[PDB]
RNA sequence: GGCCAGAACCAGCCCUACUGCAUUAUCCUGUCGGGGGUCAAAAUCCGGCGGGCAAAAGUGCAAGAAUUUUGGGUCUUGGUGAAAUGAGCGGAGUAUUUGAGCUGUGCACGGCCGCACGCACUGGUUUCUUCUCCGUGAUGCUCCAUGUUGGCGA
RNA sequence: UGCAAGGCCGGAAAGAAAAGAAUUAGAGGCACCAAGUGGGCCUUCUUCGGUAAGCGGAGCAGGCGAUGCGGAAUGAACCGCUUAGGGAUAUGUGGCGUCAAAACUUAUGGGCUCAUUCUCGAUACGUGAAAAGGGUGUUGGUGGAUAAAUCCACCGGCCCCGAAAAUGGAUGACGCUUAAGCCCAAUUAGUGGUUGCCCAUUAUUCCUUUGGUAAGGGCGGAAACAAACGGAGAAAGUGUAGCCCUUCCGAUGU
RNA sequence: AGCGACGUCGCUUUUUGAUCCUUCGAUGUCGGCUCUUCCUAACCUAGCGCCGCAGAAGACGCUAAGGGUUGGAUUGUUCACCCACUGACAGGGAACGUGAGCUGGGUUUAGACCGUCGUGAGACAGGUUGGUUUUACCCUACUUAGCUGGAAAUUGCGAGAA
């Protein structure tokens, strides 16, 4: 549906002390379900990259950032993730979406099931929609092909909710059992 | 520890630091010790007789008995059920005047002094106020938090 | 994975090529053939008034790519089949035991193979013709005319097989019976 | 009738329906440069300059009185008024909580003035919004005893 | 009239401010008499001897022993949970193809996977089974290179080879392949945010019991009152058919 | 082809250890004979790949356990050796299958002898000869042998025709 991750924007900073009076206030991007695992992730990257901790820190504000219109458009998404195999793998890769979170939420899909990495492994570099002629990979390059056209072959139709009917007759809709 | 001696366990509780050796200082002969009061037990190597036991090494307690070469200490051994409050006899070499009550007779002082402070006013300093209360953050410099293709390059060294 | 792939055919003039499953029905100046493809998944195609033939593939992955170029690759062998034709010169070779081979209409027998009398024999069905090239012209020639390859190209093979050297070295006893040339019947 | 059924009402309990305050800008929408493609355009995409409310968002919080003439359940509780404490039952009347615009000093914001998105103090408007007020100790120490409709029971 | 000590007499006492600046199902303390036990074993983490062990030996703790109940088909010890007798609602661990309660096989979710005689895979603890090494099977990625697209090196995912035991046999069985398998994710689906469903001796709540370190109230008979054609109790009390009533907490056990 | 050192990764449970979980109010404790069955790491038999495979003989490997796998001298032996046949004389499991199936040569008693050890009674995982092998009629299994109900698997009247 929807897809499983917001997009924050996380702004916080050290609380300020006579070492440090202003501290210098990092603003952050995460694709989290909730804005905990948003406020969470935020200070990973403060200790990791900052040296700054949760405990001597304070967030600015937590705030969702909204997607644009939805159109067809093409994503870059540049993503790392840990292994113990190979120790941190880094990859560039498209997805055709209607939002960044569209996309995102649709690489954390796909890195786990190609590599099978989960969410906490994973951190998102970056993410652009690009314009069409930067596409690379063959794959998502034929959906701008304009006068696209495919028909929908072997199907399955789900009846609704309502008309399951366990027997129906044979060649008739009529429902023997429902 | 195999035998169970006296001075079994230590070869490093009892050894002095790195290049603080020497014998007992000066300052330590011309401290007085007064019953009643606040101790830490910590044995000096450099001098043998007199030493407390490996137990009581770090413990805190109130002097008693003052002796003229000695003292003794009342220190807390928790035993089975119970703790049972030991009095040991040690050479004052061992000895150092604790300051854990320190802060707390200072907080009396500085309660005492303050009340004859409003006695008759002179006013009194400003109280301090919280700094988890609220505010307006006016940023001078403001940058980006993000994981940097570079940042793997560093994390692989070689 | 790609949404389309083709495949394409050029059609000669007197082929008619017929699909209305997945089977594909194609008659020449002689005789017809056809193909159950139903075993595969794909979207044949005839464009007459532009006399071809296409095959689609919606949204495969590299295996079902695959198929997509060699049903073209079985359509055009039943098309040079069913105007050309296929013929299969298969010889006879021996070092020291002329192998006797024999010919009623549809029957093949082959004899003193290796020196050995267990009367090899086979039956060529109905829709491939065999005979031999009369003597005195090449040696001990067999020929396999037919419309379908796929069929034609078995006895070539099953005559192959019957003849093989059990036993000792097979690279110094070379005794067999082989296929010199695959060439079209007329044209 | 101390038995079996239904149906109404009452207290309690459970459940379900009913929604507001903030928030948005890495956004909205013009336009001009690119740029891109196509038979030719438009679009995806970067930048400049205007304007702004995507009026809705799977944003954060939610207190919205379920007999206040109508939501369900209780064969999961007890009752038929044998002290019904009730906004709910009875009596008589038309009250001040919010939202709208603004007062003055103050705070708060911007680099004394300007701002004030409407915070704190006095507490102005009545346009919207809503019911308000006062009534029963036990002279009852305890337990038990009081409906309606049919079936069966002579 | 300095310092030690025992006092005496006055002084003050946020009864401990402010600064994040404690919390408590916190009655403290003492004593007499006495039982059983003094073979333990298992586990996270630390840990020594041993090639290793369902082996031997310890540390800090938690369990079984002594204890079921719900769950992992089964198991002392794992997971959830802690047991007075019952009802409702809700849940935990684990689940929703049938066995078997729940998706009458949910979605208007994304990928990946084909496995030919111990039969691909699918409950952690549970080697309660597999390694080195391999694969132009397929699906991704990184680096470099030549220009209608192609080529070289390397690194993953699932799958395959490596993979041989004696009764017929085991994802628990059937079976599943537009999964009823693996990774990830959701809750009736860009349509408005905001709890899909099933099952515990658990939680919440209602009724009934029993015991308290139990808490509280009444107990000076208020007055009136024949049958015939509103009744009956009311005890100054550890324990009874409990003096009566209202309330609160606990309740398993070798 | 066939091998393959220095290294290295595993498997098996037909060796011996290691441990001591079950059994001490008792699981009959070596080997042979008999009899059945299972496993495959295949000796012969079937089909095949490959070779330093010309043929003959054979090496190595693959599917495959349907069938087959001996007669004796010496030894209580398992193991071992030699003779002889054969297409071959493969390796094993089943409580180291198999004692209410047998046998009792061995071990493991009481008698007795020798050697070594001990002052001695006596010991020896050294040698020697002699030394009781008990019960089924019960339940199941199995092998044959009879009787006999029964589809709502005894009932419902509950009804389905290859």
């Amino acid at each position: 549906v929807k897809p499983h991750l917001r997009h924050y924007q996380v702004v916080g900073r050290e609380s300020p002390s006579e070492k440090n009076p202003e501290p210098t206030v990092y603003k952050f991007e995460v694709f989290a379900p909730n804005f905990v695992v948003a406020k969470s992730r935020f200070w990973r990257m403060m200790r990791v990259k900052n040296k700054v901790k949760a405990t001597h820190g304070d967030v600015l504000s937590c705030k969702v950032v909204k997607d644009a219109k939805l159109v067809a458009r093409n994503y870059l998404v540049d993503i790392a993730y840990y292994s113990q195999r190979c120790g941190y793998t880094r990859m560039v890769k498209e997805f055709r979406d209607v939002s960044k979170t569209g996309a995102v939420s649709q690489a954390y899909h796909d890195l786990a099931s190609r590599h099978r990495a989960r969410y906490h492994n994973i951190e998102v570099l970056n993410v652009k929609s690009i314009p069409d002629h930067e596409v690379k990979h063959l794959s998502i390059a034929q959906y701008h092909a304009p006068n696209l056209s495919f028909p929908l072959l072997q199907r399955r139709l789900k009846a609704a909710r309502k008309d399951r009917a366990i027997f129906v007759k044979k060649n008739t809709k009529r429902a023997v059992v429902a | 520890v195999h035998s169970y001696g006296y001075k079994s366990g230590t070869r490093h509780l009892f050894a002095k630091k790195f290049r603080k050796h020497g014998a007992p200082s000066v300052s330590t002969i011309l401290t007085n010790i007064k019953v009643g009061d606040y101790v830490d037990v910590v044995a000096d190597s450099a001098v043998r007789e007199g030493m407390p036991h490996k137990y009581y090494h770090g413990r805190t307690g109130i002097v008693w008995n003052v002796t003229p070469r000695g003292v003794g200490v009342i220190i807390n051994k928790p035993v089975r059920t119970r703790t049972l409050r030991k009095r040991i006899c040690v050479r004052f070499e061992h000895v150092r005047k604790s300051r854990c009550q320190e802060a707390f007779k200072a907080k009396e002082h500085q309660f005492q002094a303050y009340l004859a402070a409003k006695k008759a006013g002179k006013a009194l300093p400003p109280l301090k106020k919280s700094s988890r209360m609220g505010g307006i953050v006016r940023p001078k410099n403001v940058e980006v938090l993000a994981r940097r293709v570079a940042d793997y390059e560093a994390m692989v060294p070689y | 994975v790609k949404v389309k792939s083709l495949c394409t055919l050029q059609i000669p003039e007197g082929v008619t090529v017929d699909v209305k499953g997945r089977k594909v029905t194609v008659t020449g100046k002689r005789g017809t053939l056809t193909k159950d493809l139903t075993h595969l998944q794909l979207d044949l195609r005839v464009d007459k008034k532009n006399r071809t033939f296409t095959v689609i593939r919606w949204f495969g992955s590299k295996i079902p790519i695959a198929c997509l170029n060699t049903t073209k690759a079985h359509v055009q062998n039943m098309i040079t089949g069913v105007t050309k034709g296929y013929r299969f010169k298969v010889r006879c070779a021996y070092a020291h035991f002329p192998i006797n081979v024999s010919v009623d209409g549809q029957n093949i027998e082959v004899r003193n193979f290796l020196g050995e009398k267990r009367v090899r024999r086979q039956l060529v069905p109905s829709s491939v013709k065999v005979s031999q090239t009369d003597p005195s012209k090449v040696k001990d020639e067999i020929i396999f005319d037919g419309n379908d390859l796929e069929q034609v190209s078995r006895e070539a093979a099953v005559l192959h097989q019957m003849c093989l050297v059990k036993k000792k070295d097979i690279r110094k006893f070379l005794d067999g019976i082989y296929v010199q040339t695959k060439t079209n019947i007329e044209g």
